[PDB]
């Protein structure tokens, strides 16, 4: 009967732009300021364009001019529109400007009518379920209102359109949008964020998570007083000693001796290295107990490591007791100059000093030291613990301490970014993991961790690895000569960045999960020879990685692990990511001409356009820019790992659409409540409208919520007894329906 | 115990529930939980539910508790009847008849999805208190 | 001209047609399959040629009705050159099952179709179709009666033509005498896209049998290889021959019998007509292109392994189709030239030694440099001077003479100028003096010159004012331009060439692209020129039109709008469509590398995968395709012109040499007439005085002067400084 509760909460604030660079652009000794374009308004004055132009097209009687689909779309769009809508006045204009297009539907093209029909009687919100699919794709809003708009956009509109003119459902309301984007993952989906036009093929899955994050409010984590990073932790000081022993020495790695116990478990002793001061260690000792104590409550299943001492040896015994190690002179290397070395003693188990991607473990214990690792990773997130150094992965070393991303890798580069459209290449990706703080038993480097706060705050971390979302974004086409500012839709991310790391932070670990697995399948395949199994190590690590993915997803939202991955295979696809992985992550192709490179190619990019490159292969290599580590693709191209990218922003698109949509379910709840219990005064349609527009907000694929919708829409038919309910009937007893088979499926047994 | 699927469902409500995600939900909203997994509570026995476990004052449960209480809850609060309102949702006619191909179709693409095979033949017309044998 | 290899619909068409019925072996119709299960004659592959044949077609017809010539119609009145992009994606859908519901080889034909017709109905129902891409069941049921072709009317509808021709053409290679079936369809083909359109059409079809590892057999009208054999007519198709009298052998088609059936037995010692004695007569060779045409065989007699992979990955066979009908095009492009030895840029010539070395000067002595002239030793260099050296000079190269030196000059240069220049492309801006500017802005403090060159670059990168200036100079289309920014072009030019070659280390990107702003009247211009280029290069079979090409490409070719000027280019199109509004874009395609692009790294954002390219002397970007993509902002129509770089001595500009060399001897001789002043002993003078007197009468001579040195910086500085042209004019005059 232990308590089992994390020591954050989470809230809202007005904005995180408090204490950061001012937004100034420095550029030929030239201070050109820097101003942001509401979004939210900008969209809203584009729907009114929108409406004005249905008006001009209503009386412009060319209506038999226009595709059916078209006409369809956009009647669907107006009811959709007017349902959200709560002002009276505005309802009914709207509902009068559908009008006469319903009429024409139902004169001049039944069939098309009879599917409107279905879907009106379906939702509250038709034109989410008419476009899951790829009619998406197509901009009926922008070309509506660039056909029947003479007048000029003004210099907001213009950004907005050039940003958002993949879909009309980025001009969609808050609520719709969520709902859309959400129920794009369901079963009976085919949406897929991309579309081969002319020249060439157009992904734009980011553009989805940058017009969601764009609408949310910023975020805010506190921490319990009693939080690691809230005490005043004591001193350290011990009086406990470890006795050194050559013959018991094990080994040496890095800066580690590895001592061996009678109770077959192992001590390590970790020596100060040159530039750390004795505050890391300390703070790695604290970690260690704090997470050792708590281990009940948070429910980690990682072994920890049990600390025992943080003291100071003289280094002549340091020296003397590694004498006989084959490994010495990088030891004494790395270790610190001084004379006495600060030390920290603790004990763990063999298998905490063996890295997850070593290839001496079998698929099965593999898989079962990941899902371990990914379960303690996220579980500590949400505690409020970020471990921004499990590896160090590398887009590039050229330039690195002049550009502002310091050569670090982003995971979502193009949130992050102004006029950044994929993610790079990954420099020596091997020797980024090879010491990863990911082990056979759980998470190893805990002292190198950060508060969750740093991320939403303008730290040393964010000021240092994140300056361009901080700052600004500027661009030539940007300034505006009249005011002399620069006006973009980046610089307004000033107020919500903490949520881009949030995510940012997420893609990064599932990315060390996907590079350690890559490398240990790397390491496996090398000394074989029968394809077919080598094959089946690959097509394992993809499921690996895709269920790794699922529970990161179940951990932070709290959907169902096999409802998560269904949602996830809808938009990512394990063939491809199963198919690229094993190309780009061995050196098979670099012993290949250009003809049987592109004929593979064809196999692996199935129906999208094979990776391009002009780099030279090294012989038993590949692509290596230095010429003997490979590398994940060609340089200043794009990563070859094409679903990996798509699975990323899948995960992080699901989380985040997951957590806006239960926001707006629960302030519809609130508003039907209220008007239930009396608060609001309104006609019988009114409720009905307001339960039925909280059925539509439901989850996809999760049922309590719409039972607890149903119970609401029969407190409602109490309510009012005396009024029709045509219109929701079907819908509602639909849900019953389910209710009923569910409840005779589960007494079965 | 309780269900896998149980469980499951249990969690997700608790999660979905749980505005702040600290790990608990207050007593304003257990209520919402109850009526949301189809437990609906009376006044005084939801008034009972806040009192008893919260009065230890910090007005929090945590999912192993909520799961303690929806397992003490449902001890005994299903009876024959209520199994059997799920069957006579179906009941179109008051003669206990159903098509078993109907009871194959709406297990299978209406509920939890090879089963319906052998589920039948333990089971044209269905008359409703022969199964719950 | 379209290319339907993007349209996603015929992709998962192709996709469905596989996975059920076209990558399955013969059921047979059960009874023995007569050639076993083998699906190959009538597999993917086949049906996906013959979809490219009908692409193939259309264009062609396209091109036809362009060049100005007119095509057979069809019983409707019309012809293959109107049919639209939905209609062909439609048309492509229904080809897809038309061999799909075949169970035997045997020749059953109406059993097959039907349930060839069965599966299209199946397919076009079981994925709502009729709503999204067709219209209505009746344009349904008009494609299943074209699949189910229950009569032989074929020429009815432009689908009907296309389809049928192009199982006909597909088919083609089982024809047991090769030469006439050959030829009937060649006149089948031309009957409907014309001449040159029916060969190109052949030869990018058999194109595609190599392709995809298909057997070919060999077509000889000549009958050369066979020593004395000969083949009967024996007229496929039909089985009809030709019987000839004991030596009445006819001088001509129009004297031959009347056809005889297949079954016909020969009497009184007669013979049967011989395909060498039929491609001998006069009227078949005045009517015939292909009456000596020898195309040889597949070396292989068995289907290549990669037929096979092809028949269970459709995606290998649509990429090898690709790459034919690419490099089909590519070569009637490249037919028309001459080669090219090799690809990187040319060595150093007379003239640009003696134009780096006078750069030099300027940049060791800014004084020389006046308001309307530059004055080295006597010289008087005018502006005509500078812009002849700039329209005669490959600055590249100039640029790789100069040494490290100028990059440093620079400063001492711009120290010296603080005069004006002018924006360009809009003359309501701001004057800015260029000096200041540089000692101000441009130049950062410290740095070694290679600190210097790229700040250079980033001049020539931003600074509309400096670029828009020195392009327009560069390219001579300028308006109203002074002495001093015509001479800095001239001296920076090379500079920044320089500066680029040496910052840069990336490798070079194949594709690039070119933004640009135009009037609608020069976008037309350009589309008329495009589309004279375009519709003129053919890849026939039989005869040799290389010289057409050659002329039209040299008589419309606008490649001279990128070249003089370091243009900048960007590697990711979406850069120019979203931010930079341009309402043209160039596509330049560098498949063999002839446009050496330099990474320009101005640390700006997006501007990692900006390059500058200097167009090469013998380099020419030949159209390729145009392709309207939209509309920009503002409205206006968006156009986009790919582009191929194609190199050969037949673009080299034919220029009078001489022109930095003149000036360059009567500097040398002012510097030695100083000297020998400047001297002004007699008995040991005479020794020196000799050759001193004699190196100067060189009047356009080098060889001499040295020999007579044999001053030392004086000569220091000396010491750096058919067939087918034949047939192509005799083609032209004729
Ligand atoms: N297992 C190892 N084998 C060899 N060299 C190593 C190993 N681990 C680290 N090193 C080297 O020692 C250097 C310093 O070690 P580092 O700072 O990475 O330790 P750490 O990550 O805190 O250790 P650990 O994860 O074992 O607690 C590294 O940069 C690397 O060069
Ligand atoms: N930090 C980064 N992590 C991953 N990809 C990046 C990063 N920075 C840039 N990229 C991408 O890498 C490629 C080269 O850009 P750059 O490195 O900026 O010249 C482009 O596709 C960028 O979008
Ligand atoms: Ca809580
Ligand atoms: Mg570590
Ligand atoms: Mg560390
Ligand atoms: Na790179």
């Amino acid at each position: 009967h232990v308590k089992q509760y994390y020591f954050a909460r989470r809230g809202e604030t007005s904005t995180h732009d408090t204490s950061l660079p001012p937004p100034v652009k420095v550029l030929s000794g030239r201070s050109i300021p820097l101003k942001e374009i509401p979004f939210e308004a900008t969209r809203n004055e584009l729907v009114q364009i929108y409406l004005t132009s249905i008006d001009k097209l209503i009386k412009s009687n060319k209506l038999n001019s226009i595709p059916s689909q078209q006409i369809a779309s956009h009647y669907l769009f107006l009811r959709s529109l007017a349902n959200s809508e709560t002002d009276g006045i505005k309802k009914n204009q709207i509902l009068s400007l559908a009008k006469p297009l319903g009429t024409y539907l139902a004169s001049k093209e039944p069939h098309v009518w009879k599917m409107i029909n279905e879907l009106i009687e379906k939702s509250e919100y038709p034109i989410i379920h008419y476009l899951k699919n790829n009619r998406a794709h197509s901009n009926f809003m922008l070309a509506l209102i660039h056909e029947y708009h003479k007048e000029p956009l003004t210099k907001n509109q213009s950004a907005f359109v050039q940003k958002f003119r993949d879909s009309s459902v980025f001009l969609f309301p808050n609520p719709i949008y969520t709902a859309w984007l959400a129920h794009s993952y369901d079963e009976d989906s085919s949406f897929n964020p991309m579309f081969r036009e002319r020249l060439s093929t157009n992904f734009y899955h980011s553009t989805l998570t940058d017009n969601l994050l764009l609408r949310t409010e910023p975020k805010e984590v506190t921490l319990s007083s009693e939080h690691h990073y809230k005490k005043e932790k004591g001193p350290i000081d011990s009086s406990f000693r470890y006795q050194m022993s050559s013959d018991r020495l094990l080994r040496i790695q890095g800066r580690t001796l590895l001592f061996s116990t009678p109770q077959n478990d192992v001590v390590a002793v970790k020596v100060q290295k040159k530039g750390e001061p004795k505050s890391t260690l300390e703070e790695e000792f604290e970690m260690a107990d704090y997470l050792l104590k708590h281990q009940r409550r948070l429910d980690v299943h990682s072994k920890l490591p049990q600390p025992l001492g943080q003291y100071s040896v003289k280094k002549s015994e340091i020296l003397e007791i590694s004498r006989g190690s084959l490994d010495f002179e990088r030891f004494k290397t790395l270790i610190d100059d001084s004379k006495d070395l600060e030390v920290y003693v603790y004990k763990a188990p063999q298998s905490y000093f063996t890295y997850l991607h070593d290839k001496n473990q079998d698929l099965e214990d593999l898989t079962a030291s990941v899902k371990t690792n990914v379960h303690d990773l996220f579980v500590l997130l949400r505690e409020g613990i970020v471990f921004p150094q499990l590896a160090d992965i590398f887009h590039t070393h050229f330039g690195e301490d002049e550009r502002e991303d310091k050569g670090r890798y982003q995971a979502l580069v193009q949130l992050l970014n102004v006029l950044q459209f994929q993610l790079g290449r990954i420099d020596k990706w091997q020797k980024a993991v090879e010491y990863v703080n990911l082990r056979s038993s759980g998470l190893a480097d805990l002292g190198d961790s950060l508060p969750i706060t740093s991320l939403f705050t303008s730290s040393d971390f964010t000021k240092h690895y994140f300056s361009e979302l901080l700052t600004g974004g500027y661009h030539p086409t940007f300034f505006d000569k009249s005011s002399g500012t620069a006006n973009s839709l980046f610089t307004g991310k000033r107020r919500l960045f903490g949520n881009y790391l949030y995510l940012n932070t997420i893609a990064e670990y599932l990315l060390v999960i996907q590079l350690t697995l890559g490398s240990y399948g790397d390491k496996v395949t090398r000394d074989m020879m029968d394809k077919p199994k080598k094959e089946a190590v690959w097509r394992e690590l993809a499921n690996v990685m895709f269920t790794s993915c699922a529970e990161a997803i179940h951990i932070m939202t709290g959907i169902p692990q096999s409802r998560a991955l269904t949602l996830l295979k809808q938009r990512a696809n394990i063939e491809k990511h199963f198919r690229q992985t094993q190309f780009w992550m061995t050196p098979d192709y670099s012993k290949l001409d250009e003809d049987t490179l592109q004929m593979e190619q064809y196999s692996i990019y199935s129906g999208e356009p094979e990776y391009e490159f002009t780099d030279k292969l090294v012989s038993g290599v590949g692509l290596s820019v230095d010429g003997v580590h490979q590398d994940l693709g060609g340089y200043n191209r794009e990563s070859p790992l094409r679903e990996l990218e798509k699975l990323l922003y899948a995960t992080v698109t699901l989380i985040e659409g997951t957590m806006q949509l239960d926001k707006e379910f629960f302030k519809q709840l609130e508003q039907v409540e209220k008007i239930l219990s009396g608060e609001i005064k309104t006609d019988a349609n009114s409720c009905f409208e307001a339960v039925a527009q909280l059925l539509d907000l439901a989850r996809p694929g999760c049922h309590f919520q719409k039972r607890l919708v149903l119970s609401y829409y029969e407190e409602a038919k109490l309510k009012y007894p005396s009024a029709p309910t045509d219109a929701y009937d079907s819908r509602f007893q639909v849900v019953a329906r389910t209710n009923a088979a569910i409840t005779i499926q589960r007494f079965w047994r | 115990q309780l269900t896998e699927e149980q469980i499951a469902e249990f969690k997700e409500a608790f999660s979905l529930f749980d505005k702040d995600g600290d790990g608990t939900i207050t007593t304003k909203e257990l209520g919402t939980v109850m009526r949301s997994l189809g437990q609906n509570p009376t006044e005084a026995e939801l008034q009972d539910m806040i009192n008893e476990v919260d009065a230890d004052g910090n007005g929090t449960i945590d999912f192993p508790e909520f799961l303690t209480m929806m397992a003490r809850k449902m001890k005994d609060t299903d009876s024959e009847e209520e199994i059997r309102e799920a069957f006579r949702v179906f009941d179109k006619d008051g003669n206990g008849y159903i098509s078993a191909a109907e009871l194959r179709h709406v297990m299978t693409n209406l509920g939890e999805k090879e089963e319906v095979d052998e589920m039948i033949r333990e089971a044209g017309q269905v008359n409703y208190e022969e199964f719950v044998q | 001209s379209k290319l339907l290899e993007n349209d996603d619909d015929v992709l998962d068409t192709i996709k469905y047609v596989h996975k059920e019925y076209l990558g399955k072996p013969y059921p047979g119709p059960r009874l023995p399959p007569n050639e076993g299960p083998d699906r190959g004659p009538h597999g993917l592959a086949h049906t996906v040629r013959t979809m490219a044949c009908a692409e193939v077609m259309i264009e062609e017809a396209r091109k036809a009705q362009l060049r100005g010539e007119t095509l057979g119609k069809a019983k409707n009145g019309q012809t293959l050159a109107d049919v639209t992009p939905e209609e062909l994606k439609k048309i492509l859908i229904a080809q897809a099952f038309f061999v799909v519901g075949r169970d035997d080889e045997r020749s059953f034909y109406a059993e097959y179709h039907e349930k060839s017709e069965q599966a299209f109905r199946k397919y076009v129902e079981d994925n709502k179709l009729i709503g999204k891409i067709f219209k209505d069941q009746k344009e349904v049921d008009f494609y299943a009666a074209i699949i189910l072709d229950k009569n032989h009317e074929w020429d009815a509808t432009p689908a009907h033509i296309l389809i049928n021709q192009g199982h006909m053409v597909d088919l083609m290679r089982t024809k047991a005498p090769a030469e006439v079936a050959l030829e009937r369809t060649y006149n089948t083909l031309k009957g409907t896209v014309g001449s040159k359109g029916a060969e190109v059409v052949l030869k990018a079809h058999r194109d595609f049998f190599f392709a995809t590892g298909a057997v070919v057999p060999l077509v000889n009208p000549e009958a050369i290889d066979d020593p004395s054999r000969g083949g009967p007519y024996e007229n496929p198709y039909s089985g009809e021959k030709f019987v000839i009298v004991d030596d009445k052998v006819p001088a001509s088609k129009k004297d031959l019998p009347k056809a005889v059936n297949r079954d016909y037995k020969l009497k009184d010692n007669e013979r049967f007509l011989t395909i060498k004695e039929y491609y001998a007569f006069p009227d078949v060779q005045q009517t015939y292109p292909g009456y000596k045409t020898r195309l040889e065989a597949s070396s292989y007699y068995f289907p290549t392994p990669f037929a096979g992979e092809c028949e269970q990955n459709p995606a290998k066979c649509l990429g090898a189709i690709q790459k034919a009908r690419s490099k089909l095009q590519t070569d009637a492009i490249k037919n028309g030239f001459q080669s090219s030895s090799e690809k990187e840029r040319r060595q150093p010539n007379m003239d640009e030694i003696a134009a780096a070395r006078i750069i030099q000067q300027i940049m060791a002595n800014p004084d020389c440099i006046h308001d309307d002239h530059v004055l080295i030793n006597g010289q008087k260099l005018e502006e005509k001077f500078f812009r002849d050296l700039l329209a005669k000079c490959d600055m590249a190269v100039v640029g790789s003479l100069l040494n490290d030196t100028d990059i440093k000059n620079i400063d001492t240069l711009m120290r010296h100028e603080k005069n004006t220049e002018f924006h360009s492309t809009d003359p309501k801006a701001v004057p800015v003096k260029i000096g200041d500017a540089w000692e101000n802005r441009i130049r950062t403090k410290g740095g070694d010159v290679t600190q210097m060159k790229h700040d250079l670059i980033f001049l020539m990168q931003n600074d509309a004012w400096y670029f828009s200036r020195v392009n327009a100079i560069a390219q001579n289309r300028d308006k109203g331009s002074n002495f001093k920014e015509v001479l800095f072009t001239t001296l920076m030019t090379p500079l920044t060439n320089k500066s680029l070659i040496d910052t840069s280390h990336v490798p070079a990107p194949k594709k690039l692209y070119r933004g640009l702003n135009l009037p609608q009247e020069f976008t037309n211009k350009l589309i008329n020129q495009s589309n004279a280029i375009i519709a003129n290069t053919e890849n026939t079979l039989f005869t040799d039109l290389s010289a057409e090409a050659f002329k039209q490409i040299k008589l419309n070719d606008f490649s001279q709008m990128s070249g003089k000027t370091c243009a900048s280019t960007t590697k990711n199109m979406k850069l120019l469509t979203d931010i930079w509004g341009s309402n043209v874009i160039f596509e330049m395609l560098d498949p063999d590398g002839l446009l050496h692009p330099k990474q320009v790294g101005t640390h700006m954002a997006g501007s990692e995968d900006e390059f500058s390219v200097y167009l090469p002397e013998d380099v020419a970007l030949v159209p390729t395709k145009v392709t309207l993509e939209g509309k920009t902002d503002t409205g206006e129509d968006r156009y986009i012109f790919t582009l191929v770089a194609v190199k050969s001595p037949d673009f080299i500009p034919r220029h009078e040499s001489g022109y930095a060399v003149e000036p360059f001897m009567k500097m040398q001789k002012e510097k030695v007439t100083q000297a020998l002043d400047a001297i002004e002993p007699a008995l040991t003078e005479c020794g020196e005085a000799l050759d001193k007197q004699n190196v100067t009468e060189a009047l356009q001579a080098l060889n001499k002067l040295p020999a007579e040195k044999e001053k030392q910086e004086l000569t220091g500085n000396l010491e750096p400084l058919a067939e087918k042209i034949k047939v192509r004019y005799e083609t032209l005059l004729t």
